[PDB]
């Protein structure tokens, strides 16, 4: 049992220069560990087999080093098809731990989210439910805290969030704030606020609507 | 005494075999108290410490042979240390590690005694060449760098420029063969090496096997015996925490009998305890059985007979 | 070659023995890759498939003998298939199943070679008659339908009208007896069958036992040997996933030695691997040890010596 | 018959050895049905019950020997009961307990037969004196109160005023020695006691060992044999639920062979089954293996050969 | 591990003709399974040992068949002492599962329950409890849903039911509706309803009482 | 597995005469058990090794007996340094259970607790908490039940107690009644009672304070 730690937890580097990564071992794995290229929704493709030597079908640019505690993975010719989570794997000690994840993002000028909210349908009120979802579209980077409030008094334990992968063209992100309430708790209150907070937003953007307003 | 005058050489080396973890070879065999269990009976134990094995960064492999330079430098450093402890008139107890160290552990022994005989107790022959291997691991190729008859069938592997072939084909005895390659069996039948595989051990019994072994090596002339003992040659019910275990091996009784008959010649002059891997026991109890087995094998090499031993004074006083 | 020209016959049959689950006899021995592990060395392996054993609905038992018609029809179908694969000049590797199939597996072998000799490696004698049994299971009565001297002490069991007694009492050798009935031991001492129980195996050793066995069968005249091997005859530490295990059995070393000495005669002409029961291992590891043991026994029957094997070309090229 | 006419004597005694729990020695060996498993073959089994062992409150120890008076009184009571059951012409099956009872179990046997020979199957020699011990446990000192040659090297231990030394040094045979003290080995080589340690058992094999044992004791004159069997002398893979297990012991096959060759002399006249400890099995399965092993050893002492046994009537009727 | 399934989960057949049962295996048990006669409160008596052959003391009529996946148990001469739960047991595969249960009831013309309710005692109000039990007596078949209500608003998580075995003479069933409330929740409300529903009842029978009415 | 039972659960004997203890086994340990002297905050010092014989550095007075079911430990010359919890240990059966505990106290004339209460600080009200602790100091023996009440209605699940070891000089005990409430539940009520009950107190001593009284 050896914990394998990766020092860049996330990474955002524009298509261009080197993007050297890190994988630190808790013991001396001693030039016996590997590297991977798990794209989202794919099988983890092998990059490097034992700390170097560029395993069998890698294009030109994924050399690494090691021997034997803190290893590197150099992406010298970044090539924007390579935007995937990278994993380091020790192998010559059991059990066989992996790294943590090295999500190489895309690096652009920080985009503001389009903070937009929607009431539940009247069809859902005929079912007995109330799902209030605030959609935040086209933002960069990821980090947004969204606060729901009962007419100004904050909401917990009903909020669900769905983050996207980074988009291919504008390199932004999208997010729902899925808040589900009952039919009774819907009809008790009116002003349903979506307090969004992004780094581009100097003030916390609060998007709201009253019940039966539209 | 002449025997049981031990110089222990640790050698925590792993870059011949794939299963990383035999670097805790000397660490676990010493923390089980091999030194203290030797020091009851009259053993002038002198610990020469573990060797510092460097990490060559650009260890570019051969065709199939992998990590060649690290194993070559490790065995050269070990052969220097073994020649040092045999100039002190001791018995070169080397304990690793893996069988890749036995190149240096027999070469440094042959720098002092050029007429030694190797009892290679192993499940495997370890006689693969760099041309006939399939794994390419150097724990499967220590013998083929040492035999004089294989000069010319060995390419110049980097890091092994110092290796002089030191023993002949009729001066080595295998005991416990049960997993032999086709290339290994072809070399073993071409050179005519006297081998006692598990067929012959089941046929003759370990008494007749050890009697024919000592008559084959020591029958013509008394000469130093270098027992190079592997812990997968014993059955994996007794040593499961080894690198490449092969079932149907020598029992713990038969292993202790081999080492006792080697001791009672009084001509033991080097011991190798390789392939102990404490990171592969599925329980710590498996590691405990493996290490207690290897320690008991070493103690029975250096005088501890199962019938008992007494110091030569009167005890009824 | 003359030997290691195998025709595999599966026989997934269970209605002789009570512990249901030996119907996965050929399924588990094939999914462990017996065919592929035979095909490295020069084995002309031809799979003749599992046999279709019908389910007779009105299988009315005898007095104590139970399921008689299913076992009789299964052994007749097997004897037809064994006579078919021995007219092709192969070695009739039959693998079940249970010992109740060995009636047909020796009768169909004797339809081609009337002068065969059976090495019956089993924990039990399996020589109970339908009159002297206590269990009434037909995995304990295959031999007493086959011996010529027991003609007249066998009632007309339904389904066994085709069985002609084919071997004599002095042409069968037991190796590994350690659980014998009083009726079985009385028959074994009346007929004078040469048996090597575990007393004689502990006394003489497996080398002397196999030497006396091959001298008893092949000393007068070279003749086909039909090794009918049971997996409870080996010790239950090696094969725990069998039907009726009896402790204190042949070790895995000694079983491999028996099969290697049968191979080195070059007169093996039929192999039976019975009573493998993968549904009785308390862990899947127990099933894995049992099936790897039975596969290693079969491979050592067909040429895989533990000392190693090489194809007759130069490997140093 | 003359043999297999058993008088069972239980002896639930524990104050010689430290690991408390061998007081369930006769309880577990009887609840596994030793009586009923003897009563199939012609055994006139007469249970003489467990002995009442009192609890002496002021059991002041010796220098190193601890609980001396309890062991002395227990062995005197046992020797009285063994002399009682040997005046009835039976075979004194004593089953404990611990080896500290064997003082009385051989002394009471020698009150009737003064010319007996002891086959002491044990992992240890148990020949420590009260002056040469280190543990001071009396399960390690039963032999040195019994040997005639050690008269004078034994202090007057309290409770052992009745002990007359009854056997000589050349009338006792050890089989299975693998853990011998330096004082024990010095006594064993000074007195010249014929011992078969595990070196000689691995060399000669158990057939040659039992042949030389019976030729050493019964070669000059037919005399009563008193097998004093310990269950740590067998390998701890077969009996893990014992007091002082030592690895690398006699296999279950070899133990059954020893007892079968003792039976086929027909001169067995006392059996001791000591050191069974059901409270030390890590699983109940370990206790089950230990007790089934000891019961099978006793049954093979009293006629159950592994080749099978039949009553002398015709079974083909 | 083989799941043994029985196709008649329950059964109700009047003393008379055949009552052939079913036991389907998940593999080929192949004529190696058994049958049992567990009466209520008794030890399971053996009927058939291996798919036939009428094990040793069975009267005249419990033949079966099989070989080898879906088995039968014929009760040709029904004999009303045989009203017991029947179990099929596979044996030649481990672990040794049984069937599910084949509760052969008595088949009569469907009886109406006497829906009767009782207040808690005043003795229980001096203890601090309130157990309101509605007794439904002499009904057939078993299936009755009983609804308790807080003066018309339904009750949950306090309702206990005790079903009887089928009676020997009238072949009916009986049932308590054990509802336990506190002393405080008793005194808050009055009309305590027992909404019973049987197949003979075209309307759901509601039996009620007020607090301190009787 | 043998349960080892000690018949004096607690003990209070003045420095003086014999203080013979008890350790009963559930089987026959048969003169193979031990005795210990675990002082509070220390390692358990060995008293007796096998039912007698006074193990190696014991002063003059800790003889015992046994053989073999119910054992004794005699403290003949009591010596008030010996006020510690004593444990008996069986050893010759596995697993190796100990006794229960034999807390030899100090025996004086029973002292009355000084029942004193304290409000939470105003500093704690600026944090949002309210810890009301009633300190009971210098009492003997230990047994005091303390009842907290919401202006007379009892409090549960917030009460913590911290008992001392027996003091060296006056041989008494001390105890906090740590009751933690919120800032809101503090401001709802005023009279915060500490109903203490000691054997010296014929009436239950109730110490109280109003909110913002002092």
């Amino acid at each position: 049992e050896i914990v394998m730690t990766q020092s860049p937890a996330t990474l955002s580097l524009s298509p261009g220069e080197r993007a050297t990564l890190s994988c630190r071992a808790s013991q001396s794995v001693s030039s016996y560990l590997a590297w991977y290229q798990q794209k989202p929704g794919q099988a983890p493709r092998l990059l490097i087999y034992d700390a170097s030597n560029r395993a069998t079908g890698i294009p030109a640019r994924f050399s690494g080093s090691g021997s034997g505690t803190d290893f590197t993975l150099t992406i010298s010719s970044l090539e924007p098809e390579d935007f995937a989570v990278y994993y380091c794997q020790q192998h010559s000690l059991l059990p066989r731990t992996f790294g943590g994840g090295t999500k190489v993002e895309i690096k652009r000028a920080d985009a503001a989210p389009t903070v937009s909210i929607f009431p539940p349908s009247s069809e859902q009120l005929t079912s007995g439910g109330a799902s209030v979802v605030c959609f935040l579209n086209n933002f960069y980077p990821k980090d947004i805290n969204v606060k729901w409030k009962i007419d100004g008094s904050e909401r917990q334990n009903g909020v669900l969030n769905s983050w996207t992968d980074q988009d291919s063209k504008d390199s932004t992100y999208s997010m729902s704030s899925t808040l589900t309430l009952t039919k009774d708790e819907y009809e008790r209150h009116n002003s349903y606020t979506c307090e969004a907070t992004h780094k581009t937003s100097t003030s916390p953007i609060v998007k709201s609507f009253n019940r039966n307003e539209c | 005494a002449k025997s049981r005058t031990i110089g222990i050489i640790g050698a925590p080396f792993s870059k011949g075999q794939p299963r990383g973890g035999v670097e805790e070879g000397p660490t676990v065999l010493r923390k089980a108290g091999l030194l203290e269990k030797l020091k009851e009976q009259e053993c002038d134990v002198k610990d020469y410490g573990d060797l510092p094995f460097a990490d060559i960064p650009n260890d570019s492999p051969f065709q199939i042979v992998k990590n060649p330079r690290s194993v070559g430098k490790a065995s050269e450093q070990l052969a220097g240390k073994v020649a040092e402890v045999k100039k002190n008139g001791r018995i070169s107890l080397v304990l690793g590690g893996d069988h890749s160290l036995a190149i240096g552990s027999i070469s440094g022994h042959a720098r002092v005694h050029p007429d030694l005989g190797v009892i290679w107790v192993d499940a495997h022959t370890d006689i693969n060449t760099p041309l006939t291997t399939t794994s390419g691991n150097l724990h499967g190729q220590p013998v083929s760098f040492l035999l004089k008859e294989l000069k010319g069938k060995i390419p110049d592997v980097p890091g092994f420029s110092w290796v002089t072939p030191c023993i002949s084909a009729k001066d080595i005895v295998y005991i416990g063969l049960r997993d032999v390659d086709p290339g290994e069996h072809y070399i073993l039948k071409t050179l005519g090496i006297k081998y006692f595989s598990m067929t012959e051990v089941d046929r003759l019994g370990i008494g007749k096997v050890m009697e024919e072994t000592l008559s084959y090596l020591l029958g013509r002339k008394k000469r130093p015996i270098h027992l190079s003992f592997d812990v997968d040659g014993l059955d994996p019910s007794f040593t499961p925490a080894t690198g490449t275990p092969v079932v149907g091996g020598l029992t713990y009784r038969e292993g202790l009998y081999i080492t006792e008959e080697i001791y009672k010649t009084g001509l033991l002059s080097g011991l190798d305890i390789m392939e102990v891997n404490p990171s592969l026991g599925k329980t710590p109890e498996e590691v405990t059985r493996t290490v207690n087995t290897a320690v008991a094998i070493t103690l029975a090499c250096f005088g501890l007979a199962r019938e008992g031993n007494h110091k030569p004074i009167d005890y009824l006083n």
